[PDB]
């Protein structure tokens, strides 16, 4: 395969120093949770944790207590960081309900105060759908009056709408493919339609940085997986090689199929998948692709089409193209597209339709409309200007922020762009500093991420203006010579 | 001997430390039985291309008959509600999962509508990042005091709640004992969990206590592993394969004596069971702390989409940061939230609409005998149950026909039924083909009576 | 598979003294044939040998002089006993041309007296058909007056003849097969019809006692080879299943064919083959069976029909089924038969009937009319009285030699008797004492044989008589209470 | 440096013994780069049966076209001799290799009949034991003395002689040059023995200079390995395939510059060649003594069945206990043995049927110059040589069919042809298709016009 436009990633590599330090900082922490564990479990400080019952004490306990050991030292000394409320909707501006705790994050109390204006750059908006006022939201205001709030039933037995068979066939029109079906979370859709496709006898070859969602349909199945490097292609040559070529692993005998799953964008990463080298692979070794544009449907692409109008290939290339309307459109929901055949086996044949409750049409009315505002179908140009923005924005800031010193990972085309902050504690002191000076962000630690690469995430939106950017620009500037968390040799 | 012995001490030290390497050269010789035959080959690139060439995939979706009983999906031209509209012909409704006639107030409208002007539709993140909203608290502290209970926990779709509860707290090497008439989302919950299932018959203490005692000689044959597997067992409030309800003092009985922990499934009993409906337990008056894990989902009775599970927080805690399907997806949408905040408070308002459908179920179970080729399968206070062949033909595709053409026969005459439909080849104990009842506290008497009857006469039309 | 009768094999141990002294002779031997060869190259003792001419001294070396160590030291020290000429029919009576040397058998010269009426017990005369006088002789004379001595031409071109094409025939209708083919060579016959059935890509097992004939013509195909077992029916199941199971070497594939190479009567062992079990084997399997009735063609059965016939079976169950017209019949040659296809394909597709000279027709009308005379349509009783002759012969022999405390090796119906001397000197001895006597043996020494078991083998006929069996049973006795040669513990 | 060495001088001995360990133990551990991962697994009995049941063998012999040309065997309706008959019809064999007329003597079935009139047909034993007879060393010390030469040794199989023979003193790792168009006998001789095999061009000094150079490159490449492979040249006095003689002379030359020994095959050129008939050695004046082995077959000349091979003692001797047809196999019958001493002694007796051959073949050979589709490839000294198409057509096996065609037409006029064959999958250089004809001392001269009268007219009948 080849590329019609260059293809530039930078994944620069940690400094020797910065590593040491963090080895020392994660040894610190493990040695004072020892010490913390001993202190606790001799009963010399109180423990704030509940206990189970009097009733059950001669029950074989409930958890493994070395299994928490993260949460009880690590993580919740910056707990307060992660499950932060809001009032408002999650615009470019977000209303955020402050608290504060006295027992060292334990337990958190609500002061009656709110902060007001906090710039959102955590929230998954990518074309600033997510509006209180509009055209969608007076349609979803409409369908709510005539048909309510949700479904009682499946799609097979009476919960089958025509708001859903109508966005069905909406779905397919804009995808391209012939078509499309509908589902009501974007993690049941993966983990209820894998199971189905791949079952014992087969092969799923899994990227190194696949989602949960997509790993636990490929358990469920009783496929064999193999985890190949992340965008290595090499390594996905060697696995399809020897997979062909040495058959099962006990008795020698061919895969019944050979099923490979791959993301438009990685949103800790932010690097696009090497889409032509794959499809190039998948034709040269007769394999079956499962795409899963979750980020990249709405964010990526000239008119917003994914990764497939992005590189400007043939949608009828990609077996699978599953979706989900909850990042780009502003609704929560899912969606597989493909051909008619698979549309069909999976109308018959998958859990979510036979066992689960369908969609509300309030959210399927506001899919269909933020759809149709998207393709012009609604005669205005509002479609191509947030498409267009976006990208301005994405390019102005990885930019602006490259040239500070930072490192950053990814494409230069993703919207979110991660620095890298590389240490425990300042993981906990960035996300305290920022939200200080008025600004949302999203920090990701150990046990996720590996070991020395601690970052936070920028989900970068066309809601953003410039005077927002030039404002979160400056303040990071500021909090990075704070905190020095310029690694960067480069610049 | 001591001779020898004593030689051998008075014997240098680096020729006993050679004599000692060549002991153990020795006993490492004598038990190396593996007979390597030191041989090494390869495929050449020829071969390789050729193996290539040779293997050929089987298609990804395998043809379908295109005579499914479920390829026809119904269409509904409408809200699904009392008086709707199927396939183009005016009905009434006897399908939809709506006991309590509470999606279509327009008191839950509002309310949602209330809330959709304030936040919108989309939450655009997970609960662990700016996706928790004050509605969210709000209603899983309604939630956790409507049912007597500390903490209850929210999930944004009902499949995934008791599938993402199960796995949390049972893992690989432990022991759980589940009924075999369990649906399906407690089979793949099951299945996530890699611990070993044991199955008993259905509403049968005596499987239970088998299985119990197997399981205490077992411990018994090993204390050291015994005090490290925890023992589960996994019981629905009302079954919906059967509807049937469970013996839940005789199981606390079991529990206490046989230290397993019980997980409950209440999404029929939920809103139409006790008298201020709370599930099986009011039923029962059984203690609600004496159930460690309750699970719920808000689709049938409150008319929302999600699910909840509710229990002390030394169980409850465990599940926002171990329940996958709250972890790595988006939070419910603020709208549905408020809907069901609305029908807890409505619910709370009037307890008199669970004793009208007791009444309503009692009458149209009673009424429903006499059938000659259906039998009525289920309780008499359930709002769901079932209707089987009572003398089924040789094959399930036949019955299913059969039923079908009962289903197609009551639809043309302004009764809207729905037949029961199953994976038949994931399911691991498939139920009998049968038509599904479903009684609302919407439904006037004469419908009820109207309804029996056309179902009775097309019964003996087509079964005769 | 079942028997109809008995049977019954004694393959008697040997003892351990007897062991110890063989192993002390074999080593005395061995430094004896050092010191030899050092002698011998240092110059100080002449050499008999022939050298390389002097104008191809600087030649590389045509031999590698190790490889020829036991000739010299070993073989050539009882040599006297393997290449003894005769000058008559091979009765049961031969004029041995008898032969002297003085230069320690590297060199005999003839004296002019012969031998006269040595008993003959090394020659395969099996039913008496080496005779010079009879019908078959006058029937070979009056061919040898009409046609001559050879066909100077191959079978496809124009050395076929009616001969030819009525001797196979009467084979075919002989062994009971569809159709069958003649050749003029036993050994041809294998290694020239055996590459033609199997080729690369195929599996052949053979026995661990097989003939080179057998192992030569295995060779010479690309087949892969692996041996089984003496007689032992487990490793036999053992290789089947492997070899099904596992599939080909390096890369796992289905064998192409399975090709058993078995034998009806070992002639050095004397055990007659486990035919029920192996056939028993070849059908669950689908395996292909070849049998070589080399020895038992004749010796064996009530009506002299093989071991097909000694057990009861079935002909069509065996795929191919060789033979060679030189043990019983008096006359050499060889054939294959079994079904018609097989015939024709080898009758396009053998190396023998493209590039190979045919049979002769004096060699042709001998099998002919020997044949036509055990089958009885010559009307006489000749035909049943030699093969009742011949197995009354060979129980009598047998029982007699065991009840003297010999050890006796192979079946009880074998006709081959093998004693076993078990001593490298004992050989030679056995076979000069035994010539003194007037008796013929044939001895069998440590290169060919395993080492520890050395033997002599008494290859029984119909024309032997009462009385010339109890002279050489007279004489074998009084041998081995010379040489103490009766080694046997349980009589 | 120092210092450490006289510390670790100075330091114990069960100690640095102990050290010397760890370092043994450290050197094998960075070296051992085996990635073991330590796994066993194994098949189930089902899985055995399953894959016992899947395999399908392939049949023994794969079905035949039925219209093979060498399907239909000439059928000859007595001996095979001057006036023949063949498939019913009167003809003049012009097929069977019978050189000299010897078949039909009465002398040689004099001595034929009172050879069997005492021994009788069969051997009943190989020649290690109880089947010499008197007959076969008269046999062998006549051929010795025939060819002046020290020794020679027969078999009882003509085309087992050479295919015996090349193995006996070829090993693995040898290097034989044999020329392309070498009889199949030799062919299978240099398959059995292991030995490197290059060939060069038919009748070609330059192929074979070429290869012994490269060889003498590789021998100054490794000198020790040179040393001890021994170099062989097997080449046929006339060849079958071709019916050309070979360079002798040439070929000693190469033989005394390159020290590699010769194998000859004379199974043509035995009984035709030469003042006396003893071969191309004889023709061409070279020594004995120069050719290493000489091997034959009594089937052509001689007129009877079996093989020799020829040479001094120290090459002969060798044969006896490692030529796996003479020691594997029952020896030739002593009526062979007798007659084939009688034509010995008929060949000895009379040198002038040579000449008289010799005669008639220039005569035939020239004679059968100037036919359109037909040429003559051969020489005119050998008695047999070929017909080919000039012009050959897309297919062989058109090629062949017409040849038939040819052959047919001359039977029918009383000329008895015949088409060579050969194993097409199995021939190392497959000749093309050809008509042999063959000359006889017992042809007349009317005989040898007539049938290339008739040859002429059919070919020109058939190919235009
Ligand atoms: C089994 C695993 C035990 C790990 C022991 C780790 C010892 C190091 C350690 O944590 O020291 C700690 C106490 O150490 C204790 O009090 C040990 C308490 C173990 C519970 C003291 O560590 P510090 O000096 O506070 O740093
Ligand atoms: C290399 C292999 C060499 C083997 C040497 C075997 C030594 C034993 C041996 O044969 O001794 C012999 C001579 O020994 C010699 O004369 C050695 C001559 C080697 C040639 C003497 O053996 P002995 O005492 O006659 O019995």
């Amino acid at each position: 395969g080849l590329y019609k436009r260059p293809f530039n990633e930078a994944f620069e590599e940690t400094p020797m120093l910065v590593a040491v330090l963090t080895y020392v900082g994660y040894g610190v922490l493990t040695l004072f949770g020892y010490l913390r564990d001993f202190l606790r479990y001799w009963r010399i400080e109180k423990c704030h944790h509940a206990t189970e019952r009097e009733e059950q004490k001669d029950f074989v306990s409930l958890y493994q207590d070395f299994e928490n050991f993260y949460t009880r030292n690590l993580y919740m000394r910056i707990r307060d960081n992660w499950n932060r409320p809001i009032c408002s909707v999650p615009g470019a501006r977000v209303d955020i309900m402050e608290r504060q705790s006295h027992d060292y994050n334990w337990s958190f109390k609500y002061t009656g105060n709110i902060i007001k204006g906090v710039i959102n750059m955590g929230s998954y908006n990518y074309l600033g759908f997510a509006r209180n006022t509009g055209s969608c939201q007076e349609a979803a205001a409409k369908v709510l009056e005539e048909y309510g709030a949700g479904v009682c039933s499946t799609r097979q037995e009476i919960g089958n709408l025509d708001k859903h068979e109508e966005l069905e066939e909406l779905v397919a029109r804009f995808l391209g493919v012939e078509a499309a079906m509908a589902y009501g979370m974007g993690f049941a859709t993966n983990s209820m339609n894998i199971p189905a496709l791949v079952g014992k006898g087969c092969l799923i070859l899994s990227d190194e940085l696949n989602h949960a969602s997509l790993v636990l349909g490929a358990r469920l199945s009783g496929a064999t997986i193999r985890i190949f490097k992340h965008n290595n292609m090499q390594s996905l040559e060697k696995l399809l090689k020897d997979a062909i070529v040495y058959g099962q692993p006990r008795t020698r005998r061919p895969w019944k199929k050979i099923l490979i799953l791959v993301e438009g964008i990685y949103s800790m990463e932010g690097s696009i998948v090497r889409l032509p080298e794959v499809i190039a692979l998948k034709k040269k070794y007769k394999a079956y692709l499962y795409l899963d544009e979750a980020h990249s449907i709405g964010a990526l692409g000239p008119t917003g089409r994914g990764v497939v109008e992005y590189f400007g290939l043939d949608p009828e290339d990609v077996d699978v193209m599953m979706g989900t309307f909850t990042k780009s459109f502003g609704a929560s929901g899912g969606y597989i597209g493909g051909k008619k055949e698979l549309i069909d086996y999976l109308r018959t044949h998958s859990h979510s339709a036979v066992y689960a409750t369908s969609l509300s049409p309030p959210v399927v009315e506001q899919i269909i409309t933020s759809m149709k505002c998207i393709m012009g179908q609604d005669g205005t140009s509002l479609g191509k200007e947030c498409v267009q923005q976006l990208a301005e924005n994405t390019r102005y800031f990885r930019r602006r922020l490259k040239e500070m010193g930072f490192i950053i990972y990814g494409n230069e085309d993703s919207p979110v762009v991660p620095l890298m902050l590389y240490m425990p504690a300042k993981i906990g002191a960035f996300g305290r500093e920022m939200l200080k000076r008025n600004i949302g962000v999203v920090v990701v630690g150990f046990p996720a991420t590996p070991i020395i690469e601690s970052r936070a995430r920028f989900c970068l939106s066309a809601a953003h203006t410039k005077e927002i950017l030039d404002t979160a620009l400056k303040e990071i500037d500021e909090v990075g010579d704070l905190l020095q968390l310029k690694y960067s040799r480069h610049r | 001997l001591v001779e020898m012995v004593q030689a051998l001490y008075e014997a240098p030290a680096y020729h006993l430390i050679l004599e000692g390497i060549l002991i153990l050269w020795i006993i490492r010789l004598l038990f190396s039985k593996t007979y390597k035959l030191q041989e090494r080959s390869d495929l050449t690139v020829k071969e390789k291309e050729e193996l290539i060439e040779e293997w050929q995939p089987e298609p990804l979706v395998p043809p379908v008959p295109k005579d499914h009983p479920a390829l026809n999906y119904n269409i509904v031209s409408g809200p699904p509600s009392h008086k709707t509209v199927v396939n183009g012909k005016e009905c009434i409704n006897f399908a939809s999962f709506n006991f309590l006639g509470l999606l279509d107030n327009p008191r839950v409208k509002a309310a949602a509508l209330a809330s959709l002007k304030k936040y919108g539709v989309g939450t655009c993140g997970p609960r662990g990042f700016y996706g928790t909203f004050d509605v969210h608290l709000d209603l899983e502290d309604r939630l956790a005091k409507f049912m007597k209970t500390e903490e209850a926990i929210i999930y944004s779709y009902g499949f995934a709640t008791i599938a993402s509860a199960i796995p949390a707290y049972s893992k690989r090497g432990d022991i759980v004992f589940v009924d075999r008439a369990a649906c399906f989302a407690i089979q793949k919950g099951l299945q996530a969990s890699r611990s070993d299932i044991k199955l008993f018959k259905h509403n049968d203490m005596a499987d239970l206590e088998r299985l119990l005692k197997e399981q205490e000689i077992e411990d018994q044959k090993n204390p050291r592993k015994a005090r490290v597997t925890r023992r589960f067992i996994v019981v629905e409030g009302l079954y919906m394969n059967t509807g049937t309800i469970c013996p839940l003092p005789e199981l606390v009985k079991l529990k206490y004596k046989y230290k397993a922990r019980i997980f409950l499934e209440e999404s029929l009993s939920f809103g139409v069971l006790g008298e201020h409906g709370r599930g099986v337990t009011e039923h029962y008056g059984i203690n609600i702390d004496d159930i460690d894990l309750i699970s719920a989902n808000m689709e049938n009775a409150l008319a929302s989409i999600g699910g909840f599970c509710c229990g002390r927080s030394f169980v409850i805690d465990h599940q926002r940061l171990s329940g996958q399907g709250y972890c790595f997806s988006a939070s419910l949408p603020p709208l549905l939230a408020a809907a069901a905040i609305e029908a807890l408070n409505i619910m709370e308002e009037n307890p008199g609409i669970f004793a009208v459908l007791k009444e309503k179920c009692g009458q149209i179970h009673k009424a429903l005998q006499g059938i000659s080729g259906l039998k009525v399968v289920g309780e008499s206070l359930s709002p769901a149950f079932h209707l089987q062949l009572e003398e089924s033909t040789g094959s399930r595709e036949q019955d299913v026909r059969l039923l079908q053409e009962i289903v197609d026969q009551c639809m043309n005459r302004s009764i809207a039924l729905t037949q029961a439909r199953y994976l038949e080849k994931e399911e691991k104990c498939l139920p009998p083909p049968s038509i599904r009842v479903v009684v609302t506290v919407e439904q006037t008497e004469e419908e009820l009576e109207r309804a029996a009857s056309t179902i009775k006469e097309v019964a003996q039309a087509v079964l005769l």
